[PDB]
Parts: structure tokens; sequence; C-alpha cells
């Protein structure tokens, strides 16, 4: 994912210094004597060394969109610089790269020499990415790869959290925070896609389904409570900080908030069923609106949020609707029932 | 970026030129064009009809030489490109226009199509990244290394008069007139024939600059050795005549002093100094008297610091501490002074990028004229 491109050296130089090599002198910069100030030469130096500024700004400068691709697409990207940044460090601490230094420095030309070093993005770029360096290093998001239990979630964002939390001390961007919430949220949403899909939720019985109902309010509260906790904890990174007042959207709707309005709904619907199959069982319009009850809702088909209300919100109200239609009767058989004594 | 910015110091007499950062200019040679005037009959010849150069220096009888550069200005663009490409080629630089930044030196007060048509040829037919052209008086003094004072140059077809307070050069005190080297080699030309010695062939005009620069000097009293005979010492020419000057030989150079001898209402070199002094801030001017560099070809007369001595003495205030400094490097002044220019990091900033160029233009070099 990252460019590491070599540093080509002039070939004379490589054979100068491989004639050396054969002898085990370190090849000096006076080596080329009279070959030193001539212009040609040194004109030959300062393209090679032009090419490789060039080369070094081809990767320092890299930047993609944060929330491109998954959270730990990112998060790994960020690794990768880290590690080929230091590698571009060992490229340009090579004593022949510094043997080129060397002739433009002993050659009285002073360009290449101090562009090197300041032309080159280098230096802040290593800066940056050693003050992101810990932050990068051991992150726990495998407790979030192989988290099926909702409560080893709950353990699991708490932790990456308090892990995260040293962000106020290496200057953490606030659009990049923001995008990188969205990415948990991205990641927490996919385990529970499959969560939801090894769990066979449609046909448990509402004891089983009350308990992961309410340990998936539990992950949510983890989240809610703790994102908080960390909405506070940038909001004093950003006063002691004192830079501007920009326009930071806090309006974050992430990726799980699309569920769990299904949930809520789903939570009226099971008390219309609960009132209802707990106790109706108590003339066919028992079983009848048992026979219509699952009749209009034995299709959720892994109850996806696009389908959901594409046809599932027709189906939901006409599932509502035959409820009334079919418990219809009963307000006016029980006007009749008790109505004529 | 390029690879290294390259000092090219014009002059309507001997252009010099070099990278930046160099000691001195390696290369240096005639402002001058040369073609051939006879018939080439003999295969074999010497192919090619322009030379410039040292070539074109070698077999001097064959030439017509003229010079596009008269005065500070060009006249012809097309014999100034092809110096230009002569700087870019094997026998000079061995490069290309196209990975060094220019530096160009150019005299004050000239008409602003120079910098515009000289812009013009570096950035379209060299295509250089950047173009920085600069004064001259700035780069002799950057090249001395002290900073407020004076630039008295006169180089070979101009001279000129800066008065520089720390880098920024007045702009309301640069006295400029006409005559420089090559006029006074024209005079000298004219008291030759006077004497009795003819030379009028453009290859012949040259012989006359090699009389200038090495068989006169500047006569203290100007009148009473006029009122003299001289030794009247020999001459052994190219071909290997003899030519006894005389009295043309002190009265040639004569013509920096007095332009009236040329028939001119302009002003001596003593009067340019002192008006460039004067024309400024009085608070300055011990401070401009106590500092005075020399730069230019034309300053390197026997006789010249004495007698300019003499006559600032004459024109400025009494009491006065008069100093008037002469290096040596007066011919690579303005080079070496651009050596030291174009190899500072503020170069980067002070240069016009060719993407700029091609943006705004023209105007773009006269809002970053300095
Ligand atoms: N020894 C000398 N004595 C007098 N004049 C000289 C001597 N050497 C050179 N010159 C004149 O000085 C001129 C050099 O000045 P130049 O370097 O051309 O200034 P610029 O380069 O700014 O035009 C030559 O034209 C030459 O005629």
């Amino acid at each position: 994912e990252i460019p590491e491109i070599s540093l080509p050296i002039h070939p004379m130089i490589t054979n100068v210094a491989k004639q050396c090599y054969e002898r085990g002198e370190k090849p000096k910069v006076t080596d080329f004597g009279d070959k030193v100030e001539d212009p040609t030469f040194l004109n030959q130096l300062q393209s090679g060394v032009n090419r490789w500024i060039r080369e070094i700004q081809k990767v320092t400068k890299l930047d993609r969109d944060p929330a491109s691709g998954t959270a730990l697409q990112e998060i790994s990207f960020w690794l990768n610089l880290e590690r080929a940044l230091y590698r571009i460090q060992e490229k340009r601490e090579s004593p022949e790269v510094l043997l080129t230094l060397d002739i433009l420095k002993h050659g009285k030309r002073f360009h290449a020499t101090v562009s090197f070093d300041t032309d080159t993005g280098l230096k802040q770029a290593l800066e940056t990415v050693n003050d992101y360096n810990p932050l990068m290093k051991d992150f726990p998001l495998n407790d979030l790869l192989s988290a099926t239990e909702l409560d080893k979630i709950r353990q699991a964002l708490v932790a990456i959290f308090t892990h995260l939390r040293k962000i106020r001390n290496t200057k953490y961007p606030i659009q990049r925070a923001l995008r990188l919430v969205e990415a948990i949220s991205r990641d927490l949403s996919s385990q529970l896609l499959k969560v939801l899909g090894t769990r066979k939720l449609m046909h448990v019985a509402y004891e089983e389904f009350e308990k992961v109902m309410v340990a998936c309010f539990e992950v949510f509260q983890t989240w809610d409570d703790e994102y908080e906790k960390l909405q506070v904890l940038l909001r004093d990174i950003v006063k002691r900080k004192r830079e501007e007042n920009l326009k930071m959207v806090w309006r974050i709707n992430p990726a799980h908030r699309k569920l769990q309005a299904r949930l809520d709904q789903m939570r009226k619907f099971r008390r219309q069923h609960e009132q209802l199959r707990a106790v109706i069982v108590r003339a066919n319009a028992i079983e009848e609106v048992n026979l219509a009850y699952e009749n209009v809702k034995e299709v959720d088909g892994l109850d996806v949020s696009k389908e959901g209300t594409e046809a599932w919100e027709a189906a939901m109200k006409r599932y509502d609707e035959r409820i009334d239609r079919v418990e219809t009767r009963i307000t006016a058989r029980l006007r009749d029932q008790l109505g004529t004594a | 970026i390029a690879n290294q910015p390259v000092v090219i110091d014009n002059g309507s007499g001997v252009i010099k030129a070099g990278f930046a950062g160099d000691q001195i200019p390696k290369y240096c040679f005639p402002n001058y064009v040369g073609r051939p005037k006879h018939v080439r009959v003999m295969a074999g010849a010497l192919e090619g009809d322009i030379f410039i150069g040292p070539k074109a220096e070698e077999h001097r009888g064959l030439l017509s030489i003229r010079y596009p550069m008269e005065h500070g200005i060009v006249k012809d663009w097309n014999d100034m490109e092809r110096i230009w490409q002569y700087v870019y080629s094997k026998d000079q630089l061995q490069t290309f226009s196209e990975e060094h930044p220019v530096l160009l030196t150019e005299a004050p007060l000239n008409p602003r199509k120079n910098r515009e048509r000289a812009a013009e040829v570096f950035f379209e037919t060299f295509n250089v990244p950047a173009l920085f052209i600069s004064m001259q008086a700035v780069l002799s003094l950057y090249a001395t290394g002290r900073t407020t004072g004076v630039v008295l140059d006169s180089g070979d077809g101009v001279t000129h008069a800066v008065p520089i307070y720390e880098g920024f050069a007045m702009p309301h005190s640069i006295m400029r007139i006409d005559i420089a080297g090559r006029d006074v080699s024209r005079f000298l030309r004219l008291y030759l024939r006077k004497e009795g010695y003819d030379f009028h062939s453009s290859s012949e005009f040259e012989i006359v600059k090699a009389i200038k620069e090495r068989a006169c000097y500047l006569s203290i009293n100007p009148q009473k050795d006029e009122t003299l005979e001289t030794e009247k010492a020999q001459y052994y020419l190219p071909d290997g005549s003899t030519i006894e000057i005389g009295p043309s030989r002190f009265r040639a150079p004569e013509l920096l002093f007095r332009p009236d001898l040329i028939g001119e209402e302009s002003e001596g070199i003593h009067e340019v100094l002192v008006f460039a002094i004067q024309k400024s801030d009085m608070d300055l001017r011990r401070t401009l008297f106590s500092n005075i560099v020399l730069s230019g070809g034309s300053t390197l007369f026997k006789g010249f610091g004495d007698r300019l001595l003499s006559e600032v003495k004459k024109l400025a205030p009494k009491d006065v501490k008069i100093r008037i400094s002469a290096p040596q490097e007066r011919l690579y002044s303005t080079w070496i002074g651009g050596s030291i220019l174009a190899s500072l990091d503020t170069f980067k900033k002070m240069w016009v990028s060719k993407k700029e160029y091609e943006e705004d233009g023209a105007r773009s070099i006269h809002r970053k004229t300095f």
C-alpha cells in the first residue's frame, strides 16, 4: 500500500566506491580530485539529488480520505506510513547518499544539501509520525474482531476508547476523530450484522429474545455514555489547544442507530403481540389473530434496512391493519357479548 | 526546483557567466558577434558562419565584428540569442537551459522592453525555470561584503552611481551617463587618426581597445601634462608595426571626466558621484563619502582612483572624509556579487517562476523587479 522507492546514484560514483570496496577503504570525498570542482559533474549530482527530493515528496505528503475503506484499513494505513517513513529515513542515512551530499558540500553547492532536509518534508513527516507512533502501536481492534457476545463488545468498546484516551497529548484533529468514530461504528455494525445472522432471532421465545434485546441496548448505552465522555474529552482538548472557532460538526449519524430505530419499532410491535398473545388465549378471534399475525409477519428476511422500509413499511402498517380488521369484530362483538344482558 | 542558478553577467562589451556558488567566473568572453567578411573558396574552410568566443577572437581577421548591445541596451536580439545560446554551448557550460534558474545582471534606468523581451527570450526559447533580473551596483556591494555605500561603475557602455543603503538601492539618486569604455576607445580611435595612424576596420577597432587597455593612463593634472611633450612610447601591433602615441594616451581616457571633448552636455564621473550623493538624504552624505566602491573595467586605468579622489575633493564639502575603495575584482564584481546573492536560500523566494511568468506575464517581472 505504500511506494518505497530507492534513491539511485550515478554509476561512476558506484564504480569508485566499488574500487574502494575491493580494498576496504572508506570512499573519501576527494577521491574524484579534480572531478569534484567541475561543472557537469556537480550538475549531474544535483540532478540525482533533485530527483531524490521528488521521490521523498512523492510519499511524504500522500493522503487519502480518512473514511475511505473500513476502520482497520485507515488505521493500518497510518501504521504503514509510520514504518515507511522510517524506511525513507533509512535510505537517507546511508553513507553513499551522504557521500553525494559531501560532494555537493565540498563543491560549495549548498542548495541541494540544505534542500535535502528542508525541501524534503521528511523531517516534519517523521515528527508527526512519531507523535502518532505510540497511538498506532498496540491498537485493541482485535478485541472487537472476535467479539460475538454483546458483553465482550461492551468491555471491548470501553477498552478501545480508554486506549484512545491518549489523543489529548498527541493533537488529534476534529473531523479526523469524527470519521474515526464513524469507522468504529462501521465495524460495530458489521459485527452486529453477523451476530444477528448467527442468532436465529426470528424463532426464539421472548425470554431469550428479551435477554438479547437488553444486551443490545447495553452495548448501545455503553456507546452513548462513553461517547459523551469522549465528547467532553475532545471539548477540553480543543480548549487546551486554543486554535479557532470552526463550525465542527458533532451531528454524527453513525452506523448503529440505523438498526436501533428498527429495534424500537419492534419493541412497540411486541407490545401489541404481548398484550394480545399473552392474553387472547383466554370466538375464533384468538386463533385468527395469531393466524393473521404470523401470516403478515413471517418474512422479515435477514431484516436489512433498505427492503425494511421499501416493502415492510406497507407490510408493517399492513400487519397493524390486519390486527385491526381482524380485531375489528371483537369491539362491536364485545358490545354484543355484554350489551344484550 | 532545478539544478543550480547560473549567474550570467551581461555587459555591453564582455559577458561573464558561470554557476552560482563559484568563486570566480569561469566563462568570460567579449560580447560581440563576428561573421566572415571574405569569400569561402577553398573547401575544408572554417565551417559555420557566426563565430563567438575564443574562435571568433582567434580568427579575428576574417570577421566583421559587431556588437548587439550598446549602452546597456540590446540593439539586435538575434545576435544576443546566439550569444546566450553560445553560453549554453559545449564550449562554455555544456548544460541545458531547462534545469537552471538564471540570475541576470542589468544596468539601471534601462527601458522596460529590455527586461520584457529578455524575459521572453529566456522563458520561451530557453525555457529557464526561473529568471531574476537585478541591478549591478547591489551586486557589487554584496561582493565587497559591506552594505551601505555608493557604487561607481563604468563598464563598456554605461556608467552610473547608485547610493545603496543596506540593500535598498535608492532609486532617486541613480545618476547615469552613457560614456563608458567602448566610447573611450572610440574617441581614442579618433585621436589615433589625428595622430596619423588610421584604424577603421571593425576588426581593428578591437586593436584600438587593446591599445586602450595597455597604453593609456590618467594624468593627475589635466592641463599641466597637456602643455608638455611626453616621452611618446611605442606600441607593437599584432601585425608587427610600431605606433608612437604621444599625447593621444592621456587625453583619450580624459573623456570620462569631461564629455565636452566628445561634444556632450553630460557630466564627468566625479560629477556623477557627487550628484548621486547630494541627491540623497543629508543624513547619509558622510556615510556615503566614507564608502565608495569602484567596479567595471573602465576603472582600471592608471591613476584613475587618484584622479577621482582629487576631483571629488574639489566637489565635496570641506573636511568630510572621502574614501574610495577599489577591489581587485572590478571586472568580476557584479559576477561575484551574483554568486553570493543567488547562492542563498532566499533566492528561491526572490526569483520569478516560469509558472508565474506564464500566468501574469511581463507585469509580474516589473512587479517583482527587486
Ligand atoms: N586595463 C584596462 N584599462 C582600461 N579599460 C579596460 C581595461 N580592461 C578592460 N577595459 C574596458 O572595460 C570594459 C569591461 O567592462 P565590462 O566588464 O564590460 O563591464 P560590463 O560587463 O558591466 O559591461 C571593457 O570594454 C574594456 O574596454
